[PDB]
């Protein structure tokens, strides 16, 4: 539903970096680029953004 | 106690043996408020 | 019948990684310490959470554990904190913990991120690595979150919040000059980072009378020691337990009469 | 409860003792160390530094449950020394080993302060 905070394997701080993929797609940059500007690196840090599905922005839409 | 409206999140105290509506927005389904007696979690 | 006399030599240095090499030693010894970098480093982490009033979208456990994963500023105080089990005080004191603190409501009606520039501490030594922000929980109009925690000390057997390192690299023998690996087709392979082959060779030859040295390591960090403390930490807490060990032998076989 | 908690796997009671001796009736000149609350990382440690003593004639060790925290090591020397002799001059020179690349690591990082470059 979020970000996970720490990559499951590695232990490498994941969770700060969503804005931020966001963000760098928006801009064009082809996914490949943007997580290596990004920095990761190992395709177990990868994985993490890549195969990330985002579901708290649709349990925003409930009036509390 | 205390109970909270359904549609209107309005809290509207409930006698014992009474009916069961709101006020203002005439409901009835009720969430009765959380407690006050304090748990303590793990982040483990 | 005696010790060896091992060499470091660094190669990198970063503000969160180290790059060395550790020469003339034993195998099981280069182990031994990359075990260490893993569990065995104290380090200060939440670990007691309570929570006065949260209308959120996540439960009070999901938030109980996304805060314990944060990674707070361990540099220095780390040794003049007691275990809390050691400590002669009560459940809590400033001697062997540091509270925290957050509280925020959403009024606008654009949506609200809860980040960790939210948690006030009191003790300015231990801060969430902030000098982005990780993302805690996002909030609508109308809803709020507010609680209080505390940080002990502990390190990675407890649990997985507790080690200070990302993924520790670490390896030997960079061409099967020992063939402790064997490779069924050695040409389909690339070779090592820190090979010496020619580019048309695949395995140095074989050696009978070899031995293991001159191990390569790579130790990241996740923020909360630096990656220099990180090394000094673990030797100095590796020698701590051996020594502690020969003072519970000696005691043994004294009073065997 | 069946989850036992994760305290248990290095902190010791308070009726334990962390080691225990037992002579092996076998073969003479044996021994038998039980060490407790303890693991790989220091069992492997010490048994590495018994074979490189050219008086030991058997090491080794075993984990004889990975569910328990417990380990076993077994040692036998000739008929001119002691087990508990090469016991205890095996740690002092494990600690003769780990102070001195402490020294050798410390002088490396402030070999660089500003940059040997
Ligand atoms: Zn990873
Ligand atoms: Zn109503
Ligand atoms: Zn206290």
């Amino acid at each position: 539903m979020i970000i996970p905070v720490r990559c499951f394997t590695c232990g490498k701080i994941v969770g700060n970096k969503w804005e931020a993929y966001l963000g760098l797609l928006q801009a064009e940059y082809t996914e490949g680029d943007a997580l290596d500007a990004l920095g990761l690196k190992r395709y177990c840090c990868r994985r993490m953004l890549l195969a990330h599905v985002d579901l708290i922005e649709k349990l925003l839409n409930y009036a509390p | 106690m205390i109970y909270i409206c359904g549609e209107c999140h309005t809290e509207n105290e409930i006698k014992s043996r009474d009916p069961i509506r709101c006020r203002e927005c005439g409901y009835r389904i009720m969430y009765k408020k959380r407690t006050k007696r304090l748990v303590v979690f793990d982040a483990r | 019948p005696y010790a060896n006399q091992p060499t470091v030599r660094i190669t990198e240095l970063t503000d969160e990684n180290v790059k060395f090499i550790i020469e003339n030693t034993d195998l099981a010894v280069a182990n031994s310490i990359r075990r260490v970098f893993i569990a065995e480093v104290p380090i200060i982490a939440i670990d007691w959470v309570q929570i006065d009033a949260n209308s959120s979208v996540l439960h009070d456990e999901f938030i109980a554990h996304r805060l314990g994963l944060i990674p707070l500023t361990s540099d220095d105080i780390v040794d003049k904190l007691q275990y809390s089990r050691d400590c002669t005080c009560e459940e809590f004191c400033p001697e062997c913990s540091v509270e925290f603190t957050l509280d925020v409501r959403c009024n606008e009606d654009q949506t609200r991120h809860v980040t960790s520039r939210d948690l006030i501490s009191n003790s300015p030594r231990v801060i969430p690595v902030t000098s982005d922000d990780i993302l805690i929980v996002k909030l609508r109009k109308g809803q709020e979150l507010r609680l209080r925690a505390y940080a002990k000390k502990g390190f990675g057997k407890e649990h997985a919040k507790w080690n200070p390192t990302a993924g520790v690299a670490f390896e030997y023998d960079p061409d099967n000059a020992l063939r402790h690996t064997v490779y069924p087709k050695p040409e389909e392979w690339p070779k090592s980072e820190y090979s010496e082959l020619d580019e048309d060779e695949s395995q140095a030859p074989y050696d009978p009378n070899g031995k293991p040295e001159r191990f390569y390591y790579n130790v990241e960090s996740c923020g909360s020691l630096r990656p220099e403390t990180i090394v000094l930490s673990a030797l100095s807490g590796l020698k701590k337990k051996l020594s502690d060990l020969q003072t519970q032998l000696s005691h043994e076989i004294q009073s065997d009469v | 409860m069946n989850a036992p908690p994760a305290f248990e796997s290095f902190l010791l009671f308070e009726g334990e003792k962390k080691i225990t001796i037992n002579k092996d009736t076998k073969v003479p000149n044996a021994c038998l160390f039980t060490i407790n609350k303890e693991d790989h990382t220091l069992g492997n440690i010490i048994k590495s530094q018994l074979l490189k003593d050219p008086q030991v004639l058997f090491a080794g060790y075993k984990v004889p449950h990975p569910l328990e925290h417990k380990i076993i090591i077994r040692v036998q020397t000739t008929p001119d020394y002691s087990p508990q002799e090469a016991f205890t001059n095996a740690i002092t020179d494990l600690i003769s080993e780990l102070s001195l690349l402490e020294e050798r690591f410390r002088v490396a990082i402030k070999d660089k302060q500003e940059g040997i470059e």
